[PDB]
């Protein structure tokens, strides 16, 4: 069987603290 | 693995891995700290 995952399985990619950033 | 064998010896070898990362330090060098001082212009150093 089968679902969508929708924006599901973001994590934080580095032990980094930031804030009010668009970062990539 | 003779005696007489010299490049044909064994060595021995270890490699360090330094999980170097901007994460919780916990192998660190002999070196002191310091107290604390705040409001103040200072040549600071934390965990390296």
């Amino acid at each position: 069987a089968y679902t969508n995952s929708f924006t599901r399985g973001v994590y934080y990619p580095d032990k980094v603290f930031r804030s009010s950033v668009l970062h990539s | 693995f003779q005696p007489t064998n010299v490049g044909y010896q064994p060595y021995r070898v270890v490699v360090l891995s330094f999980e170097l990362l901007h994460a919780p330090a916990t192998v660190c060098g002999p070196k002191k700290s310091t107290n604390l001082v705040k409001n103040k212009c200072v040549n600071f150093n934390f965990n390296g």
